[PDB]
């Protein structure tokens, strides 16, 4: 299905230069 | 023991981490004054990050400042970028941001955020600059909600509500721990798919083969129709309705769906989008979708929507 990949790719695209570690 | 497992899914920036935080506020007594203090630095950092993101975008989008003097502040911002990594935002730094956020050129660039990637906590923090720049400042719970944090794994939260044990997982973008990751997809009562409605007008980026909304659709299409999920509630959170409503006044939905012949009312568009998603469900006899229009940053709204989601779960196992 390549189903898990598609999710992995999608949810990772989330503006990381604009988030911060805790 | 009737125990409930909830899996949050959706493109990055759809509101998943917010929903998680929101359960902590609504069902787990929120954040103690200690915890709020810990997000002080995060608030400062995100504010710095947000204003930088606009500044850098001005160079690319070829937008001059309103007043030529701000060039110095731009240079000053990068120098001071680290100042807040402990505690205070110096007064000097606050003025830099204050004066930049005021500027007409910066604003034009902020209006044009569909043309690049500007986070939706930006204006929340920047419009409250005066408040957060006070040395004594302790982040409010609404401030904590608005924090943007990098996670590197599975996010989990658990609570008891209406005599039921809830476990909620925001599986991240990291399969850097498979098995535990795959498990999040197993034995799920309800999947909550989030969609940023306000993405409808985002320019087709250079790294995309279709716009963000259709990417969200393709994703929903595959989740919804996966044989593994036959006995799992599909719940749709069409999120960021606050932003969607403002945008749709100005940007036609045809930007996202060329074939759309309706009108650019919040009501008619939101209904069109819902249909576009719900039509993806290819087993309509054996499955129904539970659509909700949410503003995830609005605690009161989420409480209500989640309350309703729970009521369906209760009425579910009283049948099956
Ligand atoms: N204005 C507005 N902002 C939102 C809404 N939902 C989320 N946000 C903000 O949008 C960004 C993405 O939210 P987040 O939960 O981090 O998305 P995730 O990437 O799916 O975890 C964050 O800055 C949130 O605080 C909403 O309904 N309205």
């Amino acid at each position: 299905e390549d189903f898990f990949s598609l999710i992995l790719r999608s949810q990772a695209k989330r503006m990381d230069e604009q988030r911060v570690l805790l | 023991a009737k125990e409930v497992k909830l899996l949050l899914l959706g493109a990055g920036e759809s509101g998943k981490s917010t929903i998680v935080k929101q359960m902590k506020i609504i069902h787990e007594d929120g954040y103690s004054e200690d915890e709020c203090k810990q997000y002080k630095v995060v608030v400062y950092s995100n504010t710095i990050q947000s204003i930088i993101a606009i500044i850098r975008a001005m160079g690319r989008l070829k937008i001059d400042f309103g007043e030529a003097a701000r060039a110095d502040d731009a240079r000053q911002l990068f120098v001071l970028a680290g100042s807040a990594e402990e505690g205070v935002m110096t007064p000097e730094l606050a003025g830099v941001i204050k004066r930049l956020w005021r500027d007409g050129g910066v604003q034009a660039c902020f209006s044009r955020s569909r043309e690049y990637l500007l986070n939706d906590s930006a204006s929340y923090y920047l419009n409250d600059l005066d408040r957060i720049s006070q040395s004594n400042y302790i982040p409010t719970q609404q401030d904590v909600l608005r924090t943007r944090v990098k996670t590197t794994g599975i996010v989990e939260t658990h609570f008891t509500f209406k005599d039921l044990y809830f476990k909620m997982f925001d599986v991240g973008g990291q399969r850097s721990e498979r098995k535990k990751w795959i498990h999040c997809f197993e034995g799920v009562t309800a999947i909550i798919f989030c969609v940023a409605l306000s993405d409808y007008d985002l320019v087709l980026a250079e790294d995309e083969e279709m716009n963000r909304m259709h990417e969200s659709m393709k994703l929903f299409d595959s989740i919804c129709n996966n044989k593994w999920f036959t006995e799992t509630s599909i719940i749709l959170f069409l999120n960021k309705k606050d932003l969607f409503e403002e945008k749709i006044k100005r940007s036609p939905l045809t930007i996202c769906y060329p074939e759309y012949t309706g009108s650019n009312t919040y009501e008619e568009a939101a209904a069109y989008i819902q249909c576009q998603f719900e039509d993806l469900n290819r087993r309509k006899d054996t499955k129904e979708i539970y659509t909700h229009f949410t503003c995830a940053t609005d605690t009161k709204n989420v409480q209500f929507v989640f309350d309703a989601v729970t009521d369906v779960i209760i009425k579910n196992n009283l049948k099956e």
